[PDB]
RNA sequence: CCGAGGGUAGGGCCCGUGACUGGGGCGGUCGUAACAAGGUAGCUGUACCGGAAGGUGCGGCUGGA
RNA sequence: GAGGAAGAAGCCCUUCGGGGUGUAAACUCCUGAACCCGGGACGAAACCCCCGACGAGGGGACUGACGGUACCGGGGUAAUAGCGCCGGCCAACUCCGUGCCAGCAGCCGCGGUAAUACGGAGGGCGCGAGCGUUACCCGGAUUCACUGGGCGUAAAGGGCGUGUAGGCGGCCUGGGGCGUCCCAUGUGAAAGACCACGGCUCAACCGUGGGGGAGCGUGGGAUACGCUCAGGCUAGACGG
RNA sequence: GCUAGUUGGUGGGGUAAUGGCCCACCAAGGCGACGACGGGUAGCCGGUCUGAGAGGAUGGCCGGCCACAGGGGCACUGAG
């Protein structure tokens, strides 16, 4: 089936477009223990009707353009801008991080 | 198109075919669709031939085309006796 | 506190290498559901669900065997070794085809699932698999 | 009655104004290959001396090794500080995999079908005394099942 | 291939009367009954206590050497009993007992299993009729180990027959004597014989 | 490599 | 280390430095002899062990060991070397495989002619 | 229009090599710093000094009295 | 291949009586790899011709490189043995030569006149159309440690705090069922591996059959633990 | 730390077809310690070798897919 995945919204910086931000659970192939990894996936919003912090569901779709290949399928719930600081932290912390 | 052929297998001085179905342009030994029988041809025991003739019967169908001598051993087991 | 069960298990390890008759650990309904198996496994006599400042515990009641003569009289352990399989860190988690049989057969390894937290042997026979809590004998 | 296996023997050395003075140790495993085995670290100013002495504290000394049709109940594993030994079970068509410490105890006890291992400090005197102790914790259904 | 040359030494070396030779062996003309000591300049030297490698060694040695088989096919045969289906140590036994140069022995058409070989090889035997020259076959109960019937006219097969009248062969084994035929009904049982081989230890051997 | 007179050169 | 360590930080595989790089790969290689002398070795040995400079195929220039008793290299000989070091003699690190090139053979040797390069005597 | 590539000019990383120079590892000359309160307890960060070990100052440690 | 001496010669050792090679050999018979003669393949029944109908079915003919090879039948000669090792790990011990020389060497190490360690000899051990060596991989190495290690003094606690991300996180009850567990279903090609049966005289090799897993897709179920949402508590924490 | 066809947009060209694949314009994005960018190295898998397993190592031959046809670029013909 074409694939579904949940994630929230971390940019409506883009026009007709929103990016989302999808984690996913696993166990580590030797250490056992239950990891979490994450992918930004660009969504088509073809009526720029998502806001940020948004979380919602994205199926996979024919190309709309370079690394756009996923619509948002449906609200799922609204408002989670928490879920947001802790993106935009992360990514700004990098700053620390040159040299 | 699609056919019905004899992929080889076996040792050398051990024919040991397998009639088969496959596209007409893989290499004689190569990856194949479905098998639909063996044939030991130099009958070195008992059931030397073995075709599923419920398959053999889809297959022609279809479209498959059969080798000439694959027929020999298709016909011989009888799959078009009416 | 970060692990109740490690803890739980502890207090009982803690408490039979010195004989406590009974040992305290504070309650949950998860811990009287190991403990039920435990006694029912006859690795304690059992508990009570008791009280000390108003606060939920479980007395838990320490089984061990005979005195023994020689030079040191200390009867041998009912539970001679008790430790955590699943944990915070790392979470085991089997199912049914890989349960893993203990002791060649004399202990045995409680676990817990969708259909209640069974042992070992129990859980073979009902056909499940969940998390390996710990392992005992 | 007791088959003896003459283990390890060695030479030690004391310093004393005149040179070194030497003495021996002999450690021997005593058994009859149908459950009984004792182990004994004997030292005298004298090898065959010393191992005689030895073999009377092995007798003098002994362990219950439940058997199973010459393997035993249960895995087990013991460490004597240091070195640790691993003791498995085996059908009947394997054999006393073990090194030479840890076979030469297990002959006598007439053990016959066991998987074992040596990890740790493989110093013999300390595996030796780990495998012993490590046969001494054995128990069966039985008792295991008259302790509950 | 099979190893020829001096063969008293090798049981004197074993320490242990192997029936290698064939007549001679029960004979007190027997190097062994006569010098039952290691060949070579320090036979008669009062011997260094055995290491548990020497032990295993010379006891896989004796159990080859028995029945005069390559190192390569014996440990052939001893890792596929070791793969197939329960005890290792009989298993082994039985499969290297079930080879068609050792039947033929047994069966007494022959003295030595050293000339047994030579009967299987040049033709001189078969086995369900068809004859077979390879002293390896798998000998697969329900067979017929007879003479090849077009080479009974001859002077030494008669003659190992002459002198098989009676003897009771292996309880697996059914010598129809004068037929010149045996069978082989079912693989050897363990217990079934007592050659001087600790087949536990052959075992312990390969496992190093 | 090379060297004094040999055609040989390494 | 805690689990969260190990996924974190995982465990670090350990490699093996070959000891004989000038090989390049290969099981044996063609050399010629750059110098051919005698060298005393270290404690608690003495002796002159003769040994061989060799300037490989590779480009690379190693000195070999010549095992035997009497040789007949020198300046310009076309060699052979496998690999294997000596234990005194630090630095040679490689061994002149006799019976090849213009490496001779042992004459007299009976015993071990495998490993000196000797045919078989009549 | 683009375009293999050619040319020009300026940069970045790598390799090899270089008069000479710095220590580093392996196999007589000067002292005797360390190992015993080692003949000024020892070590230490730092600083200055000295053929060389090392000495001295300041503070620290005991693995010292 | 069966037999063949209280046991040749030569060689080795020795206390000078012997001891060993050694049933080994020479000899006794018996078989009969090579070669010699004869015969001699399956691998090839279809395309094609005929009757039927150019179909079903029936009938007949040509075609084999390997190859006059395999194999079968008769005849039939005693008919290659070599390499590693014998201080310890490690199975196998003596003399002579040599004298820190010459040399051995994987590590410990051996050799400075009595060397089971160097060279040869005898003998022994081990393998055998092979035996050794070099190169590289996994092994032993629980010496990168998930199974399955550690940090007072052996290598190893950050000089000390604060806190970001991250990891982890009390007791009770409800919702969800994401992790986790179960069943069904699809996919997991063939070869291989496995177990049984068969094929070439065995086997290597080779055929037929069986058994499947993990992992992913789909559907159903379970709800203990982990998750998540909601309500509650006071034993952690903070506060008066 | 990287990025100017870069990341999204509307229009159009191209194809058997989606797409910044290509062009014009407009918007200011896109990626990054869960390792971007850069440097080394390698065709991947079925399998194979080792190992009690977990794990490690490897991809010759047979099968499966990719890639290349002296070094490069190009398009014609064509179901391809
Ligand atoms: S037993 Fe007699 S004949 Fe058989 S081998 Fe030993 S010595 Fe030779
Ligand atoms: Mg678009
Ligand atoms: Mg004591
Ligand atoms: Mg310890
Ligand atoms: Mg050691
Ligand atoms: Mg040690
Ligand atoms: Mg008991
Ligand atoms: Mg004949
Ligand atoms: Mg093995
Ligand atoms: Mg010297
Ligand atoms: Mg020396
Ligand atoms: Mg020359
Ligand atoms: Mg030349
Ligand atoms: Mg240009
Ligand atoms: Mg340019
Ligand atoms: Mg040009
Ligand atoms: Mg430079
Ligand atoms: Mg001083
Ligand atoms: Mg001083
Ligand atoms: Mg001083
Ligand atoms: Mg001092
Ligand atoms: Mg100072
Ligand atoms: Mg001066
Ligand atoms: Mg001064
Ligand atoms: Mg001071
Ligand atoms: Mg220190
Ligand atoms: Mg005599
Ligand atoms: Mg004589
Ligand atoms: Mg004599
Ligand atoms: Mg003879
Ligand atoms: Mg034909
Ligand atoms: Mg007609
Ligand atoms: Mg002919
Ligand atoms: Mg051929
Ligand atoms: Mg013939
Ligand atoms: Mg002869
Ligand atoms: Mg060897
Ligand atoms: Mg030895
Ligand atoms: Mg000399
Ligand atoms: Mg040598
Ligand atoms: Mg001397
Ligand atoms: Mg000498
Ligand atoms: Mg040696
Ligand atoms: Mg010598
Ligand atoms: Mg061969
Ligand atoms: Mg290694
Ligand atoms: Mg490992
Ligand atoms: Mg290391
Ligand atoms: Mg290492
Ligand atoms: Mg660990
Ligand atoms: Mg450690
Ligand atoms: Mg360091
Ligand atoms: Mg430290
Ligand atoms: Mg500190
Ligand atoms: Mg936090
Ligand atoms: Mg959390
Ligand atoms: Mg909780
Ligand atoms: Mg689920
Ligand atoms: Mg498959
Ligand atoms: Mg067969
Ligand atoms: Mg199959
Ligand atoms: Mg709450
Ligand atoms: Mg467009
Ligand atoms: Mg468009
Ligand atoms: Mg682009
Ligand atoms: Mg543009
Ligand atoms: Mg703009
Ligand atoms: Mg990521
Ligand atoms: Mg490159
Ligand atoms: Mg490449
Ligand atoms: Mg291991
Ligand atoms: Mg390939
Ligand atoms: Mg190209
Ligand atoms: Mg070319
Ligand atoms: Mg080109
Ligand atoms: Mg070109
Ligand atoms: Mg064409």
């Amino acid at each position: 089936p074409k694939k579904v995945l949940t994630g929230v919204v971390v940019s409506d910086k883009m026009q007709k477009t929103v990016t989302v931000l999808v984690e996913r659970q696993f166990p580590h192939p030797l250490y056992g223990k239950v990891i979490k990894r994450s992918k930004k996936y660009l969504a088509h919003d073809p009526e720029e009707k998502y806001k940020l912090g948004d979380v919602v569901e994205i199926i996979e779709s024919r190309p709309i353009s370079k690394r756009k290949r996923f619509r948002v399928l449906r609200l799922v719930e609204s408002g989670r801008m928490d879920l947001v600081e802790k993106y935009l932290i992360r990514r700004q912390n990098y700053e620390s991080l040159s040299k | 198109m699609v056919k019905i052929r004899l992929a080889r297998f076996g040792s050398k001085h051990n024919p040991h075919y397998r009639i088969v179905v496959t596209d007409a342009r893989r290499k004689r030994d190569g990856k194949y669709i479905e098998k639909i029988g063996y044939y030991d041809p130099r009958k070195t025991t008992p059931d030397w031939l073995k075709v599923d003739v419920e398959r053999a019967r889809y297959w022609l169908s279809v479209g498959a085309q059969p080798t000439d001598t694959a027929r020999r051993l298709l016909r011989q087991a009888g799959v078009f006796r009416q | 506190l970060t692990d109740p069960i490690a803890d739980m298990l502890t207090r009982i390890r803690n408490a039979t290498r010195v004989y406590k008759e009974s040992t305290d650990v504070p309650a949950s309904r998860f811990k009287e559901e190991i403990l039920r198996i435990l006694a029912r496994e006859g690795f304690i006599k059992g508990y009570e669900r008791v009280d000390v400042d108003g606060k939920p515990y479980l007395r838990v009641y320490l089984k061990y065997g005979p005195r023994r003569q020689g030079p040191d009289p200390r009867p041998e352990q009912v539970i001679h070794h008790i430790r955590r399989i699943s944990k915070p860190g790392r979470r085991v988690y089997v199912g049914v085809k890989e349960i893993p049989r203990v002791r060649r057969g004399l202990g045995i390894a409680i676990l817990s699932t969708s259909k209640g937290v069974l042992t070992d042997r129990e859980a073979r026979k009902l056909g499940v698999g969940g998390e390996l809590i710990c392992e005992v004998w | 009655d007791f088959e003896e296996k003459m283990i390890l023997i060695r030479r030690t050395a004391r310093m004393q104004a005149g040179g070194r003075r030497f003495r021996f140790g002999a450690l021997v495993v005593v058994g009859d290959r149908q459950g009984r085995v004792g182990l004994g670290f004997g030292k005298a100013p004298e090898v065959p001396l010393a191992v005689q002495k030895a073999g009377y504290y092995a007798r003098r000394n002994m362990v219950e090794v439940p058997l199973q049709n010459g393997t035993i109940p249960h895995e087990i594993e013991v460490e004597f500080g240091a070195s640790k030994i691993v003791l498995k079970p085996a059908a009947p068509g394997t054999g006393v995999i073990a090194g030479a410490v840890p076979r030469a105890i297990l002959e006598l006890a007439g053990v016959t079908d066991i998987l074992t291992k040596e990890l740790g400090s493989r110093n013999p005197i300390n595996i030796a005394y780990a495998t012993m102790e490590a046969l001494r914790q054995l128990r069966t259904k039985a008792d295991v099942e008259r302790l509950r | 291939g099979r190893y020829i040359g001096p063969v008293c030494r090798l049981c004197r070396r074993e320490g242990v009367k192997l029936y290698l030779k064939g007549e001679r062996c029960y004979s007190p003309k027997c190097a062994m009954e006569r010098r039952p000591y290691p060949p070579g300049q320090h036979g008669q030297k009062r011997a260094r206590r055995p290491s548990d490698y020497a032990v295993r060694l010379r006891e896989k040695q004796k159990l080859r050497r028995i029945y005069g088989i390559s190192e390569r096919q014996f440990r052939n045969l001893f890792e596929e009993a070791s793969k197939k289906k329960g005890v290792t140590g009989s298993v082994f036994l039985g499969l290297l007992e079930s080879r068609l140069d050792n039947v033929v022995y047994r069966l007494g058409f022959a003295v030595s299993r050293r000339q047994a070989r030579q009967l299987v090889r040049h033709g001189h035997i078969t086995v369900n009729g068809r004859r077979v020259d390879l002293p390896s076959y798998r000998v697969r109960p329900g067979d017929e180990i007879a003479v090849a019937e077009k080479s009974r006219n001859l002077e030494l097969i008669r003659q190992n027959l002459e002198a098989m009248k009676g003897r009771k062969v292996g309880p697996w084994l059914s010598l129809d004597v004068e037929g010149m035929k045996g069978k082989f009904l079912r693989l050897p049982d363990r217990e079934d014989l007592a050659l001087p081989v600790n087949e536990q230890l052959v075992i312990e051997f390969y496992s190093r | 490599t090379v060297x004094p007179v040999x055609p040989y050169v390494x | 280390p805690t689990i969260n360590q190990l996924v974190r930080k995982g465990r670090e595989k350990v490699r093996k430095k070959s000891k004989v790089p000038a090989l390049k790969g290969a099981p044996f290689r063609r050399g010629v002899c750059t110098v051919v002398r005698t060298v005393t070795p270290k404690k608690p040995n003495s002796a002159l062990r003769k040994v061989a400079k060799v300037r490989l195929t590779s480009g690379y220039e190693v000195t070999a060991y010549i095992p035997g008793e009497g040789h007949n290299l020198q300046e310009h000989s076309v060699v052979l070397i496998r690999g294997g070091r000596v234990k005194d003699l630090p630095g040679v690190r490689y061994h002149i495989v006799r019976g090849v090139y213009d490496a001779a053979g042992v004459k007299d040797r009976k015993k071990s002619r495998s490993k000196y390069g000797t045919k078989k005597p009549k």
